[PDB]
């Protein structure tokens, strides 16, 4: 478990045995690993990340949608109400 | 001399305890000095530790409202240690809640929100969701209207904070009077031209010679009844480089290339 | 049978615990002694907590104790005692030694060179504390003990470096004992806590041990960031000069971390970024990790919404933390619609979790946040917008209002616009062509300078370790 | 805690609070000396003072700030300022900070004297408190 793409910080450092209970250390100091107490916390499995394709696993680039609104439906109404304007005119 | 002083001040005389106070700072060295400083308290230091509270509340509370704001603070952090800890025994109090309020404007009306967030911050872990917010949510509320610049909903709430006649009607003033400083300084920006009446709302008055009597001393050039902030831009400006720092300040084409060269030639 | 498994882990011990003692002896030392007590650390660890409870006491009975083994034994006879390996050639030799601490030598007292061995006898306890994961009391019989031990005597520059990391589990037990559960006796006992961390600080300067100095000033950060005396803080900060030599990447890591939070409060949204994202690169990817880099995140997140900067929506699917931050992709999100709406039910609906984080302090600030962003965008997308057009989309009451709200915006300087109040349109002056301007030359010249600067880290790093080579044997 | 209860007794103007400030102050100048570092000018304004006896006091709170900000030369200035109260610190096992640097500033004067005359006992430019 990484922040953003994992392999560019693996390689930033790796197994070394005088840092590596320094990294509990410092965990432990912020109280917690905070990715397992906030399912307890909630009492179910999200809604909240399964809110967009992306959100709950991404197996792509990011598209940049965080909105995800079908843009056809507007389009075609858009299209057939201007002409009705004009039309009765 | 503990109970001169409190007398005094219900009678609602507060120039009357302001003058009896420095007796009553003799004898509070003592009511320091009897309790260990909470290194151990007890049920006997219980009722010691309500003197020194008592002592320190009602002088704290009388220094708002003879506009003594410095002698307001110096009581204020002085109650500090007794409610930073032994919590559960005589250090959350009604007083509490009431006087955390009024500090929390004083610093506010000092126009640093540096202050105010850092205050604000150990209260969190104090009474806030314990003894609920409901006077102590107004502090907060002003705060975040002025960080958006949303000034009707600030002007509203000083408003509606002069319904607060104790002692908090003392804080208000002050704020409704930073305020007109506050937006002066934005519509540099915004503008350059305003007719008259345009000036008048902005500027919180309703009166016509109260704008051009702040207009003369914010040194707003209004002539013909409209304004040239683009004078004033210039001032402030040429204000900020008259303060000598001047040479690496406006920054010489020639020192960037003396600077890269040494560095090579180190 | 258990005597066999004890013995196999004090063995452990005392090579590590040998090797050093020879490399302070010919004169102190303190990056070398540094590496293997760094092993030795780790090793404490995995071997207390899946191996026996009196594997610590068979070690601290046999070496020759000061008092400690006294300390060590009252914890084991509460939780059902064991007295076993007490017994001769377990409390009668002092440890196979050449003549460091050799047991003949040490009985006959030519040497107590009962020194380094005492200081190791501290981090054993204090770790399996830690490793069996129990707070009140015996924290509290921890404390007491070695506290005043270690300050009745001066202690040497190499016997200073091991009794920064003591100070910390100490801190640690007591902080969290007092996050368990608000009561009488844990509030009194902090005001305790707090004298000694600045006295500890005053001896770690007389000796100019970098890091001493550098562990105890993120002890005394962590605890006004607790407090709420970020005023105390701010003064605190102001006279630091915080070294970066002997230090470890995980003091660096939580030092970069302390100042992004004082800043958070003090409205320095710029520095807070730089110093977040630098505090991340020191600070390894690990699981081991995790609650570091997760506060870390958090709280990088919404310094970049109080900047109106507005964090990528990629920096929370390609993490392996979007659970946690959970909230944040919705405050980041809410803030780039200009959603006052959205934005009230978010905070509201995530305020404890926000709360825990004590970040729930910083969300609040936002709600400015939103507005101004909300007029970032719009003189984007428009150049000439009328003020009731502004209305409909942010949800506001009147055209005098919003003015408000723009011309305080623009004292800060974000929208780049000015107001027409006499034609009711706000016209943006962006148009650049700085290429014109003389802007381009201050960038590029501050360029140059961090390239620089990194040409000089270059050097005194590169240079140092040829030197030990030429000194060493190995012809 | 705070070295905000001890600003609020050096601006109260009651005589007997400021004497008493001094002596909170220089308690708990271990734990608060960044903080009481900004409002110091205040002690200084008592320490000309004649009002007091707690010249010497307000004198050596100085001198242990100004060595945890960092400025050595200033906190033996303050040491001397101060009179006595530098002889317990020759036998204590926390603070024999400011006494030390002083001995180095010994040093710094000597050589430059010394070229000139051998005779600098006689001289004023050695402060009498500093050989002492």
């Amino acid at each position: 478990m990484s922040t953003d793409v994992a392999a560019a910080q693996a390689q930033s450092k790796i197994d070394l045995t005088k840092k590596k209970n320094e990294e509990i250390n410092k965990k432990s100091l912020e109280e917690d690993d905070e990715f397992e107490d906030f399912p307890i916390d909630t009492w179910a499995n999200g809604e909240t990340i399964k809110s967009n394709a992306v959100t709950q696993t991404n197996i792509w680039e990011e598209n940049w949608d965080d909105v995800e609104v079908d843009d056809d439906f507007t389009n075609e109404l858009k299209a057939e109400l201007d002409r009705y304007k004009r039309e009765n005119q | 001399l503990t109970k001169s002083l409190s007398i005094a001040f219900e009678n609602g005389d507060y120039a009357a305890c302001e003058k009896l106070l420095p007796p009553i700072k003799i004898e509070l060295i003592k009511n320091n000095l009897l309790i260990p400083d909470l290194s151990i308290q007890n049920d006997i230091y219980l009722n010691d530790l309500m003197i020194t509270k008592r002592i320190l509340e009602v002088g704290a509370l009388a220094s708002i409202q003879t506009f003594n704001f410095d002698s307001f603070e110096n009581y204020f952090n002085q109650l500090k240690p007794y409610y930073f800890s032994n919590n559960h025994k005589l250090s959350e109090s009604d007083k509490k809640s009431k006087l955390i309020s009024l500090y929390l404007l004083n610093l506010l009306s000092q126009n640093n929100t540096t202050k105010f967030h850092s205050e604000l911050q150990y209260l969190d872990k104090h009474i806030k969701n314990l003894e609920d917010d409901s006077l102590l949510s107004y502090p907060i509320k002003l705060d975040r209207w002025l960080m958006e610049g949303s000034y009707q909903k600030a002007w509203d709430l000083l408003q509606s904070g002069s319904q607060n006649i104790s002692e908090f009607d003392s804080f208000t003033d002050i704020l409704k009077s930073a305020i007109r400083d506050e937006i002066a300084k934005n519509t540099e920006l915004s503008y350059d031209f305003l007719p008259l009446s345009n000036i008048k709302a902005l500027l919180f008055f309703n009166n016509e010679k109260e704008t051009e009597k702040f207009a003369l001393e914010r040194n707003w050039p209004i002539v013909n009844s409209k304004v040239y902030f683009n004078n004033q831009s210039k001032e402030k400006a040429d204000y900020e480089d008259e303060m000598m720092h001047e040479e690496d300040q406006k920054t010489n084409i020639i020192e960037k290339a003396m600077d890269y060269a040494i560095s090579i030639e180190n | 049978l258990h005597h066999s498994e004890k013995k196999y882990a004090e063995e452990d011990q005392v090579q590590e615990l040998l090797k050093v003692l020879n490399e302070i002896s010919k004169t102190t030392l303190t990056l070398d002694p540094r590496y293997i007590w760094r092993s030795l650390k780790d090793l404490s660890s995995l071997r207390n907590q899946e191996l026996l409870n009196a594997e610590t006491l068979c070690f601290t009975v046999n070496v020759l104790y000061p008092d400690s083994s006294s300390f060590k034994k009252n914890l084991l006879k509460f939780i059902t005692s064991n007295h076993k390996s007490s017994v001769p050639g377990s409390a009668e030799l002092r440890n196979s030694y050449p003549a460091s601490f050799y047991s003949v030598n040490t009985e006959k007292k030519t040497i107590e060179v009962t020194a380094e061995i005492n200081c190791f006898m501290h981090l054993l306890v204090q770790l399996f504390l830690w490793d069996s994961k129990e707070l009140e009391q015996l924290v509290e019989f921890n404390r007491k003990v070695v506290i005043p031990n270690l300050l009745c005597y001066y202690n040497l520059r190499s016997l200073n470096l091991i009794n920064a990391k003591l100070w910390f589990y100490i801190y640690l037990s007591h902080e969290t004992l007092a996050r368990s559960s608000e009561e009488i006796n844990s509030d009194n006992q902090n005001i305790i806590l707090r004298s000694t961390m600045m006295k500890f600080l005053k001896i770690a300067s007389l000796k100019h041990d970098n890091e001493t100095k550098a562990m105890l000033i993120n002890l005394i950060l962590r605890d006004f960031l607790n407090n709420g005396e970020v005023d105390s803080a701010s003064d605190f900060i102001s006279k630091l000069e915080y070294p970066h030599t002997d230090v470890s990447s995980s003091l660096e890591a939580r030092y970069f971390f302390y100042l992004s939070k004082i800043n958070a409060i003090q409205l320095d949204y710029s520095t807070a970024n730089e110093y977040i994202i630098a505090a991340i690169r020191k600070a390894p990817h690990n699981s081991k990790s995790l609650g570091f880099l997760q506060q870390s995140n958090k709280l990088h997140c919404c310094i970049q919404l109080l900047m109106g900067d507005i964090p990528e929506l990629s920096f929370f699917h390609q993490s392996n933390m979007q659970k946690s931050l959970l909230p944040y992709y919705h405050l980041t999100k809410a803030v780039k619609l200009g959603d006052l709406k959205k934005f009230t039910s978010t905070i509201t609906k995530y305020k404890q979790l926000l709360l825990k984080d004590d970040t729930y302090q910083l969300c609040v600030r936002l709600r400015s946040n939103v507005i101004k962003t909300g007029i970032r965008i719009i003189s984007l997308t428009y150049k000439k917008i009328s003020l009731r057009d502004i209305c409909l989309k942010l949800n506001l009451d009147s055209e005098q209002t919003v003015e408000y709200m723009v011309s305080r915006a623009i004292r800060d300087g974000v929208i780049e616009a000015k107001i027409n109040h006499e034609d009711g349109f706000i016209e943006t002056t962006e148009l650049l062509n700085i290429y014109d301007s003389e802007d381009p030359q201050q960038v590029f010249d501050e360029r140059i300078k961090f390239a620089n600067q990194l040409h000089d880290e270059y050097l005194v790093s590169m240079r140092y370790p040829e030197d030990k080579k030429t000194q060493q044997n190995e012809k | 805690t705070t070295a905000a209860p001890l600003l609020a007794l050096l601006r109260e103007n009651q005589d007997s609070v400021k004497t008493y400030a001094l002596e909170s102050i220089n308690n708990v100048v271990d734990q608060l000396w960044s903080e009481i570092s900004n409002e110091l000018p205040d002690i200084e304004a008592l320490y000309d003072d004649d009002t007091f006896s707690d010249r010497e006091m307000a004198a050596l709170i100085a001198s242990k700030v100004y060595y945890n900000l960092g400025e050595y030369e200033s906190a033996v200035k303050y040491a001397l300022a101060a009179k006595d109260r530098f002889d317990i610190d020759e036998k204590s096992q926390f603070v024999e900070t400011i006494v030390s640097k002083s001995i180095e500033m010994y040093v710094q004067e000597a050589s430059k004297q010394y070229t000139k005359d051998e005779q600098f006992y006689t001289k004023d430019i050695i402060d009498p408190k500093l050989t002492s």
